[PDB]
């Protein structure tokens, strides 16, 4: 899973 | 004190299986800034789990770099708790960071897995933040 903002 | 450079806090989401809107935890102060846990359903399907920083402030000059461990507690066996780490430069345009697909909704809500009890799921964040910029000049 790649992180990101909501 | 609130000027601490790190801390660990939790937020228990109730009526979890019925979650339909994004939810925010009360703030935990680190480097005197309010940090919050953000949880939301994404696509039932998956659990969105993000760390938010100083989102209510009107300032556009602040920034704070931090690393953190986002974990969903397994109440039956801690070793079974699921976590992921992040590293992010938080600022007004990117005030939260995490995973929209932190973990499968079906898994977290599975009564046999040990993450949910009485339709409650506990989220935990271990945040380690550097001194911020553009805040306390």
């Amino acid at each position: 899973e790649k992180p990101s903002s909501s | 004190t609130s000027w601490r450079s790190e801390a660990t806090f939790q937020f228990t989401v109730e009526r979890f299986s019925r979650l339909s809107e994004s939810v925010l935890s009360p703030p935990c102060f680190v480097r005197n800034l309010p940090w919050k846990i953000m949880v939301m359903p994404r696509f039932q399907k998956s659990v969105g789990f993000f760390l938010q920083c100083n989102a209510e402030s009107d300032s556009t000059s602040w920034s704070c770099h931090a690393q953190a461990v986002l974990k969903i507690i397994n109440y039956r066996d801690d070793e079974k708790s699921f976590s992921r780490r992040i590293s992010h430069l938080f600022f007004h345009k990117e005030n939260d960071w995490g995973f929209s697909n932190f973990m499968a909704w079906s898994e977290v809500t599975d009564p046999e897995k040990g993450f949910i009890d009485d339709d409650k799921v506990t989220f935990e964040v271990f945040v380690q933040a550097d001194a911020p910029h553009g805040v306390a000049w």
